[PDB]
């Protein structure tokens, strides 16, 4: 029944400001320590600071003293963690945290809330298919998911049916817009006497779009 | 500032298999040290406190021992379930810092990559724009070098990389190296190449196509 | 007097670590409290002759600004008969402790 449950996922403009929230229910909210980290993808974390709900008293990491402001409403038992003067460099997972202690079975964590920091609008993708070069054993074929916003897309090969080897790479950030591809391997009896499709969906967008791979040539 | 060093970056082991994990503290933390595991971006779980004492409900398989600056994971017989982040934090002074931390993955033979290169569509041509795609695909282990050249001259700038996860069935990685141009400087060149250089060979994988054929 | 003072605040951490009650912790972090007061007033010896206005004299002084404010904390804790909640603070104070203990 101890849980520390914070806000969903924030889209903010550079420049802006945001309040993160995190919930504390099944103890005594004014009577324990709580962190806040930061983590970027695959990354290590890093401290922002601690804040004693029961007085309001507080002490920062150095590195966030001036952009991180750390509150509590003790009557909700809410803990709230203020970011100001945003830019892609505050972009990450943000996680409040009751620490380790000797005297104490557990820590806790809340589930994190994702922070992007982007100027980027809702963007439909634009899909291509990659053919081979006009001129083997195995045959690779491509589909290329360009310019879009936010996250995710999700890609399949002839609705899921061409699963065996099969990549779909993970969507990078080039110029505030995200492009993915995956790549699908065949035998060349296969392809192209044989139908291969890419499926794409960005649901935020209200997007479907299906690309038939052809044959490059004159 | 404290710094927790966490070497090495990557370890690969078969389950079943004994593995250490190495957490080295740039000074004295005393006992002030704890271990989290995390699966993917979800939040860590505490297997160790304290060094060596092990958290209510983590299975006998791991330990921690040392105390000062050099510290160490142990898992006696590595399940499935343990492949994923292990992360070393102190507690001994502020600010509180974290390793960067170690991947435990599943091994297997190292494999050269599969290199295929892909012209732009005439689709996205059609709309100004001009992508080369190079897949470097199941080779191990994860580390890669991608050069790309245009006339035969390395390109930096417009390139942008994205590996998979360790595959599910092969337990390999691939790669996608996109350098993205305008049709306009697309144009302006002749030869497109990309190069894969991975431990597996001194020799390249080279791809190349001419624009006009 | 300066030594004996952090000796004072060192010596009362273990007094709450091991401690079965509030009375021995809230006994504690009340002489921790007035330690912590009276070691603000002292220039430790690196710093004999710098300035009062010093960024080395300022974060000295800071370091047991921050103490103070975790022993009242634990001290609001150990008031309302709560041991462990305390024990738990009275954790969090090493950590300071330590950041500034020979840091001068």
């Amino acid at each position: 029944q101890i849980q520390l449950q914070q806000s969903g996922p924030e889209l903010v403009k550079p420049g802006a400001s945001v309040k993160i929230s995190c919930k504390a229910s099944g103890y005594t909210f004014t009577d324990f320590y709580i962190n806040w980290m930061k983590q970027r993808p695959g990354q290590g974390l890093e401290w922002i600071g601690w804040i004693f709900p029961g007085s309001g008293n507080t002490h920062y990491n150095e590195k966030f003293k001036g952009k991180a402001t750390l509150i509590v409403d003790t009557s909700s038992s809410t803990a709230f963690m203020q970011l100001n003067s945003l830019t892609s460099e505050d972009s990450a997972v943000y996680f409040c945290t009751r620490p380790v202690s000797y005297y104490y079975d557990f820590d806790y964590w809340g589930q994190g809330t994702t922070l992007t920091v982007s100027s980027a609008k809702t963007t439909a993708p634009s899909v291509y298919p990659l053919a081979p070069v006009c001129g083997g054993s195995s045959v690779t074929l491509g589909c290329l998911v360009k310019g879009y916003f936010p996250e995710p897309v999700t890609l399949t090969w002839n609705s899921g049916s061409l699963s065996s080897g099969v990549h779909t790479f993970p969507a990078v950030l080039q110029s505030d817009l995200y492009t993915l591809s995956s790549s699908v391997t065949v035998t060349s009896s296969t392809w192209p006497s044989q139908s291969i499709t890419c499926n794409v969906a960005h649901p935020a967008s209200s997007t479907k779009v299906d690309k038939k791979i052809e044959p490059r040539g004159p | 500032d404290i710094v927790l060093t966490q070497s090495p970056a990557t370890l690969s082991v078969t389950p079943g298999d004994r593995v250490s994990l190495s957490c080295r503290a740039s000074q004295s933390v005393s006992n002030y040290l704890h271990w989290y595991q995390q699966k993917s971006h979800e939040s860590p779980r505490l297997l160790i406190k304290y060094a060596s004492q092990s958290i209510s409900g983590i299975p006998s398989r791991f330990s921690g021992s040392g105390s000062g600056t050099d510290f160490t994971l142990s898992i006696n017989s590595v399940e499935t379930e343990d492949f994923g982040m292990y992360f070393c934090q102190q507690s001994n002074s502020w600010p509180l810092t974290f390793g960067a931390g170690t991947k435990l993955e599943l091994r297997r033979a190292d494999a050269a990559p599969t290199v295929s290169i892909f012209p732009p569509s005439s689709e996205q041509l059609t709309s100004g724009g001009a992508s080369v795609v190079c897949f470097l695909n199941n080779f191990y282990p994860k580390d890669i070098n991608v050069k790309w050249k245009i006339d035969g001259s390395e390109r930096q700038n417009g390139v942008l990389n994205s590996w998979t996860d360790q595959d599910s069935k092969d337990s390999t990685y691939s790669m996608s190296s996109t350098l993205t141009l305008t049709k306009d400087e697309y144009e302006r060149h002749n030869s497109y190449t990309c190069e894969a250089t991975h431990k597996t060979s001194t020799s390249p994988i080279v791809k190349s196509f001419n624009r006009n054929e | 007097d300066l030594e004996d003072n952090w000796e004072t605040l060192n010596d009362n951490l273990k007094v709450i670590e091991k401690a079965d009650n509030a009375a021995q912790v809230k006994d504690a972090l009340t002489k921790m409290r007035a330690a912590a007061l009276d070691a603000q007033k002292a220039t430790p010896p690196k710093l004999e002759d710098k300035s009062p206005d010093s960024p080395e004299m300022k974060d000295f002084r800071h370091g047991f600004d921050i103490l103070v404010g975790q022993i009242d904390d634990a001290l609001k804790l150990a008031n309302e008969g709560k041991v462990k909640e305390a024990q738990a603070a009275a954790e969090q104070l090493k950590t300071t402790r330590n950041a500034y203990i020979q840091k001068y």
